[PDB]
């Protein structure tokens, strides 16, 4: 059932996805990140994202409307 | 997980720098491109600690 | 019934714009029925991009209540 | 008949216009990285039917309003200052009007007029015909002159520029046009570039001085670049006219 | 040669409802309809299918219909409404092919060139895997046959398409599965293999006893064509193979060996770590 | 006469011809009718789905001739049988699954027609391999806004499969219509073999992959795990006293001890498992 | 004269109608006993389309012959 | 005005290939189709004409259709060659018309028989009794030769419409060479 619930949040994505960049992290599963709309924004982040894939100040996939990390 | 669906459909918050604050429980912040508000302080936070 | 419908819609506050260029798009080969849409390459005659005041490019198919020879870049 | 315009209106009136940007690079199959011109970027998808082997990194695209879809490859954008200068000259009489430097006529006619007409004595000695040449002299001995009769042959392929209406009052966007031009240039194959008096835009250096002329010295570099630069150049002319050649930049 | 075809999982449904349509008689009647796929390459591809009407005895299998009216229409819509797609075959829901079956293809040859079947069955009794499909070639031979006309056997396998995945996968959700689990799969797929090997051997030697004595054409098909399937069979445990287990099977039990090594040690940081944060958070709050 | 808790009844072959016929035509609304039969008064069957050719634009979507709608349903009643019409389907690609105000104004058309006409609403873009987002509407009066509409003897379509999402109440529930219940029947037949099409002959239950990659696969995987434990040797020994959500937040960056060290041994485990379980029965069952 | 309106719907609609009579005063009285308006009414006659300007005797469609019905549908 | 689906069963066996009709039993049986269809026509758009033949195979041209220009098209290039065959040739139109899509069409048969069939008359009694149960009515047109002055024909007839039945008939050849106008004088109606 927990392989079923990693599943079933996969259709946050969708493909109308924003991109801004990954920019610092506050503590677990909480984050900043620059937004290429000129803006600066103070996020959450879903737990599906393998933690090894951040600080190159990475670009980043964002929500159009709750702009959370995806 | 089963909750979380709902909680990442809910709106972000903003990041700005505290200029410096004033009487009342309020501060003067600058958010990242725009001017400078004169904004609330939460009940957790404290005005000593800005 | 239509001039009345033409007077409805074309209203008076408008965003004024600049003519880019003028295009001509031709049709396509397959065009299969279902997913059918008229804007895809069932027209065949001129086209234009323009950018408006507010600093944003738009590409239109269907030019308006102008003529396409009347415009020019 | 009036009642034929009314129907067209009707179905005119239904139309939304399309977004356009530009194509960064392809995710997937399905997944795509384009950017609107006016800002942010985003992650799209095509339709099914778009031939996606022609969508390229670079590319120009229209994209759907609200779902914000691929919808069609376009071609290359042209910014209409260059159309304010592409089919704008009117016509004109040939050289058999000009007179009395038929030495220069002569010599004008082998760097522009012979190696793209007969490319083919040129390689065989086994040299490349030279780029660009240089007009100076008093004034009304006929330099304008000139070249207008050079651009009464083609009237289709000849850029004009007053090197004047170059500037602006932004910090870029006087480079940009050059970009834009020679790209222009790059796509039609045999182009002609045609500069009357570079003395606004040439220069030669300055120690130093107001901040107003390193605009003109990075436009001026521009050319330096894209003269010769990384990129060569085919089959692309440029005739300069001026009347000091003394106060020109010795690079140039 | 088409050497597999490409079934998407919309049809091996689209099927079982049309035997569902007419399965209210129960004792028999088969199922033909309509096969559409791609012209695609030397492999070929298969998406849509529809039903057309057809009736046949029980002896004299002979008398039998495909409406070429109905077949000229319904294509036709089909035609219309999707230019992409025109036919390539047919298929009928018959667990075993019938002697009938032939000149069915015969029929429709004149729409594809290569007009190829599918049979599926609505009741795989066998666990393993349905819906096999054939060709027909012709393969004169020595007797004398005027035309040795017989299908021939073509691999197949399910197709797959990001859409569909999403609609079946949900429809997996009445029951409980495991693709998830790693060897546990495996083991069964030992066991489903080897319930193949016996399934096989069980049908082989009834057409072998029957072959013997009494009854069946003992012709020189299978009989020494099976001879050579005996002519294989590797003498497994001899000189020089005995040294194929002992020196590359102990080689994969010793990287084995190493991940137990420090699986057992990955398992001991867990005991240091929880008894530490065990006693102090206890000595601390005491 | 009132209505009652309703429930939509499906065929398993309707939900692939409605996503498929979606995602095909995915940057616009798609249209499509829905063919089955009123079994009671208090629930719904559809049975067939099928679509006819189409016009669209950006924003709005047409059919063509209806001379292709009664020759098609001509030629599907002698083939099969003869049945009923029972709604139809669109799409609202990436929206919130809600009747638009063009989709209300063919549902007085329909509902004046036959009475339980069902709207039905799917998204391809908001369903995951693991979900589908399916959706369908029954339209409502306006008269009847003050009078009760349903008269509720059962707790099935109140409190059951959600509470009615923010995104399709702020067109829809519960001003000009009301939702509906589906479900999933399902004969027999059908679930004995969509239970059975991920599975494979003995053929792939009795390789042997090669032993020449398989030892190759081991010197890779066994090499960088001799790195990973270089890098796990640090950090274990390492500990700042640092209270330990603070070495959670050092730790999101390249930082990867414990994690690889327990995949990679599930990886080596179940590789070398398998290759000699597999190569012992070839031995024991051939010859 | 009658005649009868089968929709797809399998239901079955008589009108009284006159050979002389125009197509959309029959779509009137289909929306006389509906409510549907003709903009959003389709008539077939044996696979043929109908026209509001022409009459029935224009089609030669006579006493207890049998219509098709179908309406607009257009979402959006 | 009244409802049935025509069935013809054509024969292009090689019997046919002679001239004791006027210019050829080709012409002769071809325009026995064309006054067939106008009369189909001309009762009925709603009843349906299909065809089919006795030959090596029993083909299915047509299948059941009103309109008859494709049955007009058919009747060219019918190539008279090959052998009688007449107990699959009924069966080949007895399990074709339950196919219907008008079930209140009445399941009528008629057939052109200008060869000599050798077949027994236990098949066809066993085919008349199988008529019975599903309640057939053929009405057969003899053509050219076939076993003269017909036994196993009016046997078959009697045998299918025995027991107040009489619906059925059997229409024997006009043994003389004219126009099949004047084949058909008497089945202009019925037989
Ligand atoms: N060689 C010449 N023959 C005829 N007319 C000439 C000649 N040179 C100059 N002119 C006159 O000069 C005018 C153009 O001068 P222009 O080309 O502007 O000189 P410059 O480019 O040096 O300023 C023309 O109108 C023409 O009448
Ligand atoms: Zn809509």
């Amino acid at each position: 059932e927990f392989l079923h619930a990693q599943e079933e949040v996969k259709r946050i994505q969708s493909i109308p996805l924003v991109i801004g960049q990954f920019l610092e992290a506050v503590d677990q599963n909480t984050a900043i990140v620059g937004s290429t709309t000129g803006s600066n924004y103070y996020v959450r982040i879903l737990s599906t994202i393998d933690r090894e894939l951040l600080k190159p100040n990475a670009s980043v996939a964002l929500h159009k409307h709750s702009n959370a990390l995806v | 997980l089963r909750e979380e669906l709902q909680l990442l459909q809910e709106q972000g918050s903003y990041v700005g720098e505290v200029v410096r604050a004033m009487d009342k429980k309020k501060v003067l912040v600058k958010v990242h491109p725009e001017g400078k508000f004169v904004v609330d302080v939460d009940k957790n936070i404290d005005i000593n600690d800005v | 019934e239509n001039s009345e419908k033409i007077k409805v819609n074309k209203t008076l506050p408008y965003l004024v714009s600049n003519v880019i260029e003028l295009l001509d798009v031709d049709p396509n080969d397959q065009e299969e029925d279902g997913a059918n849409i008229d804007l895809d390459s069932q027209r065949k005659g001129k086209c234009a991009v323009i950018k408006t005041s507010t600093r944003q490019t738009y590409f239109l198919p269907v030019i308006g209540l102008v003529d396409a020879e009347k415009l020019k870049p | 008949k009036q009642y034929e315009k009314s129907e067209n209106d009707l179905k005119a009136l239904q139309s939304v216009g399309q977004i356009v940007g530009e194509v960064l690079k392809q995710l997937t199959e399905e997944k795509f990285i384009v950017k609107a011109t006016n800002g942010p970027r985003y992650v799209v998808g095509c339709r099914r039917q778009l031939d996606k082997s022609k969508l390229k990194p670079g590319t120009r695209v229209a994209l759907d309003m609200t779902t914000l879809t691929i919808m069609r490859y376009l071609p290359r954008e042209v910014d209409p200052l260059v159309y304010n200068m592409s089919h704008e000259d009117p016509g004109n009489v040939s050289y058999s009007e000009i007179g009395g430097l038929s030495e220069q006529i002569r010599e004008l006619r082998e760097v522009i007029e012979l190696p793209l007409t007969n490319p083919e004595l040129f390689q065989r000695v086994g040299i490349i015909p030279p780029k660009g040449c240089l007009l100076y002299g008093p004034p009304g001995t006929g330099k304008t002159l000139l070249a207008r009769a050079v651009a009464s042959q083609l009237d289709c392929n000849f850029l004009k520029v007053v090197s004047s209406s170059i500037v602006d009052k932004y910090i870029g966007e006087s480079a940009r046009l050059i970009r834009e031009m020679f790209n222009y240039a790059r796509d039609h194959q045999p182009c002609i570039i045609f500069m009357d008096e570079i003395d606004a835009i040439g220069g030669r250096r300055f120690s130093e001085g107001t901040s107003a002329d390193r605009e003109i010295q990075r436009t001026l570099m521009e050319l330096l670049n894209q003269m010769d630069g990384f990129d060569t150049l085919h089959r692309v002319k440029m005739i300069m006219a001026t009347n000091r050649p003394d106060t020109l930049d010795p690079a140039l | 040669a088409v050497q597999k075809v490409v079934v998407h999982p919309l049809v091996l449904l689209s099927v079982v409802d049309h035997f569902n349509r007419i399965g209210k008689v129960g004792n028999q009647k088969r199922v033909v309809g309509v096969l559409l796929g791609s012209w695609q390459k030397k492999v070929l591809d298969v998406s849509n299918s529809f039903a057309v009407p057809f009736d046949e005895d029980d002896k004299d299998d002979s008398v039998w219909f495909l409406d070429h009216d109905y077949l000229e229409n319904m294509y036709g819509m089909f035609k219309k409404v999707n230019a992409r797609e025109r036919i390539v075959g047919w298929y009928h829901t018959g667990p075993k092919l019938h002697k009938n079956d032939i000149a069915i293809n015969e029929l429709m040859k004149r729409y594809c060139p290569n007009s190829v079947l599918v049979i599926i069955d609505v009741k795989p009794k066998d666990l393993g895997l349905p819906t096999e499909a054939y060709i027909s070639v012709e393969e004169v031979h020595d007797d004398g046959t005027p035309t040795s006309k017989t299908f021939e056997h073509v691999t197949s396998e399910i197709g797959a398409e990001e859409a569909e995945e999403v609609g079946v996968e949900h429809l997996l959700r009445d029951i409980k599965d495991t693709t998830v689990g790693t060897l546990s799969q495996r083991i069964t797929n030992q066991v489903h293999g080897l319930k193949g090997l016996n399934s096989k051997l069980l049908d082989i030697r009834s057409y072998l006893e029957k072959v013997a004595t009494g009854k069946l054409p003992i012709n020189h098909q299978i009989i020494y064509q099976l001879q050579d399937v005996f002519n294989l069979l590797p003498d497994v445990s001899l000189q020089e193979f005995v040294k194929a287990f002992y020196l590359k099977t102990n080689d994969q039990m010793v990287v084995v060996y190493l991940a137990s090594l420090i699986r057992s040690v990955v398992a001991l940081h867990n005991l240091i770590n929880n008894k530490i944060a065990n006693r102090d958070a206890e000595k601390k709050e005491g | 006469a009132v209505d009652t808790a309703e429930q939509v009844y499906i065929s398993s072959l309707a939900l692939l011809k409605m996503l498929k016929h979606g995602r095909a035509g995915v940057p616009m609304e798609v249209m499509g009718l829905m063919l089955g039969e009123f079994v009671d008064d208090y629930t719904v069957r559809v049975i067939d789905v099928f679509a006819m050719p189409q016009s669209g634009t950006g924003v709005s979507v047409e059919a063509v001739d209806p001379v292709f709608q009664a020759k098609m349903l001509d030629m599907l009643k002698q083939t099969g049988r003869p049945e009923m019409v029972v709604g139809w389907y669109h799409s609202h690609p990436g929206f919130g699954c809600w009747l638009s105000g063009v989709d209300i104004n063919t549902q007085q058309s329909f509902e004046a027609l036959s009475e339980r006409a069902v709207a039905v609403v799917v998204d391809p873009i908001q369903s995951v391999k693991g979900k589908v987002v399916i959706d369908a509407f029954r339209l409502i009066n306006a008269n009847m806004m003050v009078l009760g509409h349903e008269p509720r003897q059962t707790t099935s379509n109140l409190g059951h499969l959600n509470k009615p999402s923010i995104q399709a109440l702020i067109h829809g529930l519960n001003r000009h219509y009301y939702s509906i219940t589906i479900n999933y029947r399902k004969n027999e037949l059908e679930q004995k073999m969509l239970l059975n099409l991920h599975k494979k002959s003995w053929m792939e239950g009795l390789t042997l992959q090669d032993y020449s990659e398989h030892c190759k696969h081991n010197e890779s995987v066994v090499k960088e795990m001799l790195e990973l434990a270089k890098n796990y040797n640090k950090a274990v020994e390492e500990e700042d006293k640092m209270t330990p959500e603070q070495l959670a937040i050092k730790n999101v960056g390249k930082q990867d001890p414990k994690r690889h060290l327990e995949e990679h041994v599930d990886v080596l485990m179940t590789s070398n498992i398998v290759q000699c379980l597999a190569a012992m029965l070839d031995t024991v069952v051939f010859k | 004269m009658q005649i009868f309106v089968k929709t797809l719907t399998g239901k079955t609609i008589t009108l009284e109608v006159e050979p002389s009579d125009t197509i959309e005063n029959v779509k009137a009285k289909i929306q006389d006993k509906e409510g549907i308006p003709p903009d959003q009414q389709r008539l077939i006659f044996a696979g043929k389309q109908l026209e509001d300007g022409r009459t029935l005797s224009d089609y030669n469609i006579q006493r207890e012959s049998t219509l098709h019905l179908v309406l607009r549908l257009r979402g959006g | 005005m009244v409802l049935e689906s025509t069935m013809v069963c054509v024969d292009n066996s090689e019997y046919m290939r002679n001239g004791d009709f006027l210019p050829t039993r080709l012409q002769a049986q071809q325009d026995a189709v064309n006054i067939v269809c106008h009369s189909k026509t001309r009762s009925n758009p709603e009843n349906n004409v299909g065809l089919i033949t006795l030959a090596n195979d029993c083909e299915v041209l047509t299948t059941l259709t009103p309109d008859t220009g494709r049955i007009l098209s058919k009747l060219h290039t019918v190539q008279p060659k090959g052998k009688i065959t007449f107990c699959t040739g009924i069966r080949v139109a007895h399990l074709a018309l339950k196919h219907r899509q008008g079930k209140n069409h009445k399941m009528r048969i008629i057939a052109f028989v200008g060869s000599p069939v050798e077949d027994n008359e236990k098949d066809l009694v066993k085919l008349a009794k199988r008529l019975k149960k599903e309640k057939v009515n053929v009405d057969i047109i003899n053509f050219g030769e076939e076993e003269v002055n017909t036994e196993k024909l009016t046997a078959f007839v009697n045998t299918l419409n025995g027991k107040d039945g009489t619906g059925s008939h059997l229409v024997t050849v006009p043994p003389g060479p004219s126009l099949a106008d004047a084949l058909i004088s008497s089945p202009i109606l019925a037989g």
